[PDB]
RNA sequence: GCCAGGAUGUAGGCUUAGAAGCAGCCAUCAUUUAAAGAAAGCGUAAUAGCUCACUGGU
RNA sequence: GGGUGCUCAGUACGAGAGGAACCGCACCC
C-alpha cells in the first residue's frame, strides 16, 4: 500500500483519484481493472488476477500514485540549462522568455499549476506539484530548441549528457 | 609511502637493476642485517604484525628481482 | 509501193538503159529502173557502182559489164557476181540483193565453180546465170 | 517571340557578333525567351582571333527584345532588336564596352556592370 | 537482484620518455579486516574513473 | 506538400581554398 503523509487528503471515485496536499492537487484516472481503495491511513491497489499483464499494471498504478502522493507532499521540479553564446532566460510576468538564436524570443507560459523560475540567465527551473505535468512543460521547453550535435547549443536538461 | 622495498633492496643490494630472477640472481646480501633493517624503516607502510613477518615481505620483494 | 524486181534477166538480146537508181527500202537495197529497146520496163538491184545511162544486156553474148547477166560459162574467172541462179531459168535465189557477190574462181567442163562470201564453195552448173558485180 | 534557333545580336564586346538560340533556361517547358532570361547558344558571327569563336557554344541574357515587357505601373517598353549579353558566369561582360542602347529591364537581372558600360538605358 | 564496503606499505621491484593493479620482465609478501588479488576486465599519455573477485545487508 | 524568386549572409564556420545551415518574405500550383 501507499502511505498516505499527514496534511495529505487522497479520494477515489471509481476510477479517478484526487490527491491534494501542501504542494499542489493532482486528480489522475488509471486503468479500469484496478483497485484502489484507502484503507484508513493507507492506499491500496488491488489487482482482479495473478496473470503478467495485470501484475504490471499493479506496479505501474502502484507507482503512479506514489508520485502523485510525492508531489503534493514533497512540492516537485526539473532544472534545464542553455548553452550557446547570447542564449538566455529572463522572466517578464509568469511569462518565460527565450533567446535562443532565432530572429526573436520564444515566449512561453505555464499552464494553471505550474510555475517556471529563472534564477540565472542560463538556468531555468520547472516546478509544480503534478510530477508528471512538470516532467511534460520542461520538454516542451526543451523542445524549442534541443541541444545541436557539434557544439551542443541549444537547451538540455540540467544533467543532459550531449558530448559533442 | 617510504622507498618502495624495490629500491630500499637495489640500494641495500648495492646494484642500479632488478634481473630474470630465478636464474640470474644479481646479487647477495645480509639479512638478519640488512633485510631486517629495512623491514624496520619500511614498517610505517607495511601491514604487519611483528617485524619478523615485516621482514618476510621484504625479503619477498627481493625474490621477485632476485638478490 | 513494194516494187517488182527482176530476178530472172531473160531479155537476152534486147538492149536497156538503166533508167533511174533508187532505194528499196522492202530490199534495204538500191535497184534501179530499166528501159529495155523493146519498150518494156524492169526493176533489177542495182550493183554497186551502176550509174544512170550505162547500158545493160543479159545472155551470152552480154558484156561483161557490172549490172549484165549472163550464164556462169560466158563469165571470165576472177569476175564477182550476184543473183546467182541454182537452175537455169529458175532466176537467182543466191545473193539476190543482201550480201557479199561471190567470186568466179574456175571453169570445168559443165561447171562453174564459185566461192560464195563465206568462203564457202560451190559447183554450179554453167548454165546457170548470174549478175556482173557488187551487191 | 525568341525560341530555339532564333539569332541574336551581342550587346558586348566579348567578341561573338550573333549568336543562334538552343534552348531557354529554367525548366522542362521553357521555350521563349523575353528580357532576363537566359539561353544557351552557338556563336554564330565572332571577330577572328579572340577569346569567343564560331561554333563555340555560351551562356547570354537577353537584354533587349522586339516583344518588350509589361510594367505594373501600366508602361510597356520594347526595343527595335532581339539582343543579349554572354558572359562570363558571374553574369560579367567578357569585352570592355558596349555599343547601342540597352534596355532597363536588364537591371533586374542583375546584370549591373553592363548596365553600367552602355552608352545609354532606355 | 538491489544497497554499502572492495582498503593500508605501495606508484612492489625492474624496466621504460611515461610504466601507479591492468606495454613488458621478475615476483606476488605483509598489514588492518566481516571482507578486499601486488588485481580479472574497461578506461588514461601516464595518472584518474569504472567494474570484477571477496565481505556485509536485504 | 510542391515550383520559383529571394532573404537569412559573404553572417556562423574554416589555417586557407572556401562558405553554410536553422529562422523569414513574395508570386504560383
Amino acid at each position: 500500500p501507499i502511505e498516505i503523509p499527514a496534511g495529505v487528503t487522497v479520494t477515489v471515485n471509481g476510477n479517478t483519484v484526487t490527491v491534494k496536499g501542501p504542494k499542489g492537487e493532482l486528480t489522475r484516472t488509471f486503468h479500469p481493472d484496478m483497485t484502489i481503495t484507502v484503507e484508513g491511513n493507507v492506499i491500496t491497489v488491488t489487482r482482479p488476477s495473478d496473470e503478467k499483464h495485470h501484475r504490471a499494471l499493479h506496479g505501474t498504478t502502484r507507482s503512479l500514485l506514489a508520485n502523485m502522493v510525492e508531489g503534493v507532499s514533497k512540492g516537485y521540479e526539473k532544472a534545464l540549462e542553455l548553452v550557446g553564446v547570447g542564449y538566455r532566460a529572463s522572466k517578464q510576468g509568469k511569462k518565460l522568455v527565450l533567446s535562443v538564436g532565432y530572429s526573436h524570443p520564444v515566449e512561453i507560459e505555464p499552464e494553471e499549476g505550474l510555475e517556471i523560475e529563472v534564477p540565472s540567465q542560463t538556468k531555468i527551473i520547472v516546478k509544480g506539484a503534478d510530477k508528471q505535468r512538470v516532467g511534460e512543460l520542461a520538454a516542451n521547453i526543451r523542445a524549442v530548441r534541443p541541444p545541436e550535435p557539434y557544439k551542443g547549443k541549444g537547451i538540455r536538461y540540467e544533467g543532459e549528457l550531449v558530448r559533442l | 609511502k617510504t622507498p618502495p622495498a624495490a629500491v630500499l633492496l637495489k640500494k641495500a643490494a648495492g646494484i642500479e637493476s632488478g634481473s630474470g630472477e630465478p636464474n640470474r640472481n644479481k646479487v647477495a646480501t645480509i639479512k638478519r642485517d640488512k633485510v631486517r633493517e629495512i623491514a624496520e624503516l619500511k614498517m610505517p607502510d607495511l601491514n604487519a604484525a611483528s617485524i619478523e613477518a615485516a621482514m618476510r615481505m621484504i625479503e619477498g620483494t627481493a625474490r621477485s628481482m632476485g638478490i | 509501193q513494194y516494187r517488182i524486181i527482176d530476178f530472172k534477166r531473160d531479155k537476152d538480146g534486147i538492149p536497156g538503159r538503166v533508167a533511174t537508181i533508187e532505194y528499196d527500202p522492202n530490199r534495204s537495197a538500191n535497184i534501179a529502173l530499166i528501159n529495155y529497146a523493146d519498150g518494156e520496163k524492169r526493176y533489177i538491184i542495182a550493183p554497186k557502182n551502176l550509174k544512170v545511162g550505162m547500158e545493160i544486156m543479159s545472155g551470152p553474148d552480154a558484156d561483161i559489164k557490172i549490172g549484165n547477166a549472163l550464164p556462169l560459162e560466158n563469165i571470165p574467172v576472177g569476175t564477182l557476181v550476184h543473183n546467182i541462179e541454182l537452175k537455169p531459168g529458175r532466176g537467182g535465189q543466191l545473193v539476190r540483193a543482201a550480201g557479199t557477190s561471190a567470186q568466179v574462181l574456175g571453169k570445168e567442163g559443165k561447171y562453174v565453180i564459185v566461192r560464195l562470201a563465206s568462203g564457202e564453195v560451190r559447183m554450179i552448173l554453167g548454165k546457170c546465170r548470174a549478175t556482173v558485180g557488187e551487191v | 517571340m525568341i525560341q530555339q534557333e532564333s539569332r541574336l545580336k551581342v550587346a558586348d564586346n566579348s567578341g561573338a557578333r550573333e549568336v543562334l538560340v538552343i534552348k531557354v533556361l529554367g525548366g522542362s517547358g521553357r521555350r521563349y525567351a523575353n528580357i532576363g532570361d537566359v539561353v544557351v547558344a552557338t556563336v554564330k558571327d565572332a571577330t577572328p582571333g579572340g577569346v569567343v569563336k564560331k561554333g563555340q557554344v555560351v551562356k547570354a541574357v537577353v537584354v533587349r527584345t522586339k516583344r518588350g515587357v509589361r510594367r505594373p505601373d501600366g508602361s510597356y517598353i520594347r526595343f527595335d532588336e532581339n539582343a543579349c549579353v554572354i558572359i562570363r558566369d558571374d553574369k560579367s561582360p567578357r569585352g570592355t564596352r558596349i555599343f547601342g542602347p540597352v534596355a532597363r529591364e536588364l537591371r533586374d537581372k542583375d546584370f549591373m556592370k553592363i548596365i553600367s558600360l552602355a552608352p545609354e538605358v532606355i
